[PDB]
RNA sequence: UUUCUCCCAGUACGAAAGGACAAGAGAAAUAGAGCCACC
């Protein structure tokens, strides 16, 4: 489905080291609501919308976390 | 700006303000001192045959020197317990409502477009 | 390295997923037919698998792993 | 030879000493502070301190569409559409929380009032924010748009068909028929363009100032 | 020029003459004391004035534009 | 000083469940932190409100005055607003109806934004 | 001129529940007297 799934296992790996980055906020809820994001958005999608939602977390995991802090 | 009629854009995205009526939604009272209502004055407005609470983000009234003047009068719904009746607002507010003397982070937080 | 502790290391971090049943996990245990995998979990799996011996797989051929012994095999080769 | 508006002083008796004072105080801010040389018409940046926010300052971009106040007060104002708002700024030259000014787009319009922008249709007042700054020719006039642009439907904030206003950049033949012109023009009263007792003459002034303000220089 | 800049609005027409006199409201009961008591004097000229004097919270002109920092 | 950092491990001494800390860039002319917490009820919400405001007071700030606490009578939201930062505390189940996090994380992609809509106002004759 | 909020202070007081003063500050409102830098 996505143009790339490399990037989906990449993309959700720097997610993940970005909640233990992440010092203000609880990190026990971004686990949980990183992984209910995945899940809801990425199983079903198409192509174009697909890369309208990789793009988007691609920005979020390049601008420190997307303002999460 | 909004006051007694003065039939407003309900910028929200409350059942009663997205649902198409035939009669615009007019403001029965302002809650002020003065007669006169700006933005951040909290005004009785009516939708959908129901009085509810509004917060004025913006009005056509000419302004002090330095500010934007608003083309429609803008206003976002508030619950009696205090929160906002909707979960967005979708034209720009002003980011002044912080600063003016009320209880207006609620409104700022469901406000994503800030100008 | 060691082959039996990577494939027990290996059967460990996929043991550890709670989501999957472990009703067969074999060596040769297939993800697809055998555990009735979908994307999600393959998806899921590779990363706990990532996390424990330094990430670094791709998924161009992570998907085609579809085995433990077949990435035992890729870990074994790789480092 | 530019002399800004500001500088010219109105008919009254209001003391020339207090123009003398506030030209000095112009002028000395005028060095810590460049003021570009605009037009209405002309779409500005404006770079100001942002006293709601700490330590940002902010950007505006819009078509200068009117110039009012004489001297330190002189403000101008700048239109501009955004998220399909349609927004006026008056700024003040000389306001010290103004960090730098910018001309975009330096050039000008058909009326040296762009009120009726707002009855026109909104492409023509709608101007990119991030829109980067076109070259300008320093040895020549600024360029003036000669583009007329169409109203909205007949109810106007102001009589624009009315000889008085002579908006002469207004598509009044599209929306407005000979006949009704004709009914507009009933209100000429022709002896106002010949009418001497309306005419206040700064020339003079204009002249004298250019000379005091390049010695300041 | 023997110019004073007051605050708030006088009554009447421009070049209008006025009356001054110190502020008798009882918050400021004795300003008179850190001022020239009977008047000042330039005839004695212990320091020449600045030509033009200003408040400390005054911004005067050409200063650095006020950043809201 | 009250800073950042101060105030989350306050937080966490008083227990909150979910905290969301938004930074904005300076570009955007508003607080510099937006800070969204979570709060089992009500009775906690009002304890954990309280604690922010006593520590902050106690906390240096002598040069900000005192803050006022907004939306105490709402027993589902309540938001503080402090010089450098905003908390909004809620209820856990109240924290996802409304997704402040959505918002400030994503500025313009935020479900909720395209969930407005428009209306139409005709004259009766 | 009048009202409201804050501050004083969750203090004084009180077993708790609860909850002040005076002094100070900020907002408005109206009345009176004015004014045109801006709108």
């Amino acid at each position: 489905a996505p143009w790339s799934r490399e990037a989906v296992l990449c993309l959700y790996r720097a997610l993940l080291r970005q909640g233990r980055e992440l010092r203000y906020t609880d990190r026990d809820f971004y686990f949980a609501s990183i992984r209910r994001e995945f899940r809801k958005n990425q199983k079903l999608e198409n192509l174009e919308a697909r890369e309208k939602q990789l793009e988007k977390g691609l920005v979020f995991l390049h601008s420190k976390l997307g303002g999460l802090i | 700006a909004v006051q007694k009629m003065t039939r407003v854009r309900v910028v929200d995205n409350s059942a009663l303000g997205s649902t198409p009526y035939h009669r615009p939604p007019r403001c029965i009272h302002v809650y002020n001192k003065s007669g006169v209502g700006k933005v951040g004055d909290q005004i009785l407005l009516a939708i959908r045959g129901q009085k509810k609470k509004a917060l004025i983000v913006g009005h056509r009234m000419p302004g002090s020197r330095m500010t934007p003047k608003f083309d429609s009068n803008n206003v976002v719904l508030i619950e009696d317990n205090g929160n906002p009746v909707g979960t967005r607002i979708k034209i720009p507010i002003p980011t002044s409502l912080r600063r003016r003397e009320g209880e207006y982070s609620k409104v700022l937080a469901i406000a994503q477009n800030f100008v | 390295l060691t082959l039996d502790g990577i494939k027990d290391r290996v059967l460990y971090v996929l043991k550890l997923y709670d989501k999957i049943d472990p009703e067969k996990l074999s060596v040769n245990s297939h993800f697809m037919k055998d555990l009735g995998l979908d994307s999600l979990d393959q998806v899921e799996i590779i990363m706990a698998m990532e996390d424990e011996f330094g990430f670094e797989i791709p998924d161009i051929d992570a998907e085609k792993l579809m085995c433990p012994q077949e990435i035992v095999d890729y870990i074994a080769d790789k480092k | 030879r530019f002399l800004s508006p500001e500088f010219i002083p109105p008919r009254g008796r209001t003391n020339p000493l207090k123009f003398k004072i506030e030209r000095k105080d112009m002028l000395d801010r005028r060095k810590v502070l460049p003021i570009p040389e605009f037009y209405v018409g002309s779409i500005l940046r404006v770079t100001t301190a942002d006293p709601y926010a700490s330590g940002k300052t902010s950007q505006f971009l819009g078509i200068c569409i009117k110039r009012s106040g004489n001297g330190l007060g002189a403000t101008f104002t700048l239109r501009n559409t955004i998220e399909g708002q349609g927004v006026e700024i008056c700024f003040e030259l000389y306001n010290p929380r103004i960090q730098e000014i910018q001309v975009v787009k330096l050039e000008k319009r058909l009326d040296d009032n762009l009120l009726y922008l707002r009855d026109a249709l909104p492409e023509y007042s709608t101007f990119d924010v991030n829109m980067k700054p076109v070259p300008q020719e320093a040895c020549q006039e600024v360029p003036v748009n000669k583009l007329k642009v169409k109203m909205k439907p007949k109810p106007w904030s102001k009589r624009w068909e009315r000889p008085n206003f002579n908006i002469k950049g207004i598509r009044f033949d599209l929306a407005l028929t000979e006949e009704q012109m004709k009914e507009a023009q009933k209100w000429n009263k022709p002896w106002i363009e010949f009418d001497m007792m309306r005419e206040y003459d700064t020339s003079k002034i204009e002249a004298a100032l250019w000379e005091e303000i390049e010695a300041s220089k | 020029h023997n110019i004073i800049y007051v605050n708030g609005s006088v009554p009447g027409h421009k070049n209008c003459l006025v009356k001054i006199k110190d502020s008798t409201l009882p918050a400021y009961k004795d300003s008179c004391k850190n001022l020239p008591f009977p008047t000042y004097f330039p005839d004695g000229d212990e320091e020449e004035l600045p030509e033009d004097l200003f408040d400390e919270s005054v911004w005067q002109p050409s200063e650095p534009s006020i950043t809201f920092a | 000083k009250f800073d950042i950092d101060m105030l989350v491990s306050l937080l966490r001494q008083e227990n909150a469940r979910d905290i969301c800390v938004i930074q904005v860039p300076p570009e955007m002319r508003y607080t510099d932190y937006f800070v969204i917490g979570s709060g089992t009820s009500t009775r906690h919400l009002h304890a954990m409100v309280h604690y922010l405001v006593k520590m902050y007071k106690h906390l240096k700030c002598r040069s900000d005055p005192y803050v006022k606490i907004e939306g105490k009578d709402a027993d589902d939201w309540l938001c503080v607003d402090f010089g450098s930062m905003v908390i909004h505390l809620m209820l856990p189940e109240t924290r996802e109806t409304y997704e402040l996090e959505k918002l400030w994380t994503l500025r313009s992609f935020d479900d909720q934004l395209a969930q407005i809509a428009a209306e139409t106002l005709p004259e009766d004759f």
